[PDB]
């Protein structure tokens, strides 16, 4: 599974997190097995204008 | 041997909080086992928390849980309790009270029956 989160949402995005992209957007289980890939593109997902 | 067990208790613990368990115990087992919780971390692999006999005279404790967990049964019910002192934050897992029907606890690994589990979350 892939997406985008913020960089304050870090911590936001994890398993048993709560707010409004923890429990609104994407919920990992407390037993989940596998993996979170999580890095930075700044230069693909922002625009500058 | 089939055994019944009744586990009780949880609710929503905060960092240093407390909790008290429960799990009653029925049924006909092959030897009179010892009862606690065999809980594995979120995500972790099952591990061994703390052990009481049935006789009230042998009690274990692991590292992990030093200092903020033990294990006591009750003398009228015999719904044995996990009492707590000063829960730390990381342990919002699922407590699954398993049972052991053997006299001596040689290797925690081989458990012969397992209970029902409580998910507690540690947070404010």
């Amino acid at each position: 599974d892939s997406f985008v989160i913020r960089g304050n949402e870090v911590s936001q995005i994890a398993p048993g997190q709560t707010g409004n992209i923890a429990d609104y957007n994407y919920k990992l289980p407390d037993d989940f097995t596998g993996c979170v890939i999580a890095w930075n593109s700044n230069k693909l997902d922002s625009k500058v204008g | 041997s089939a055994v019944q067990l009744q586990a009780s208790g949880g609710g929503f613990v905060q960092p240093g909080g407390s909790l008290r368990l429960s799990c009653a115990a029925s049924g006909w087992a092959e030897t009179f086992g010892h009862m606690g919780w065999f809980r594995q971390a979120p995500g972790k692999e099952r591990e061994f928390v703390s052990a009481i006999d049935w006789w009230d005279t042998v009690h274990y404790y692991a590292d992990s849980v030093k200092g903020r967990f033990t294990i006591s049964r009750d003398n009228s019910k015999n719904t044995v309790y996990l009492q707590m002192n000063s829960l730390r934050a990381e342990d919002t897992a699922t407590y699954y009270c398993a049972y052991w029907d053997m006299d001596y606890l040689q290797n925690s690994i081989p458990v012969d029956y397992w209970g029902q589990g409580t998910q507690v979350t540690v947070s404010s």
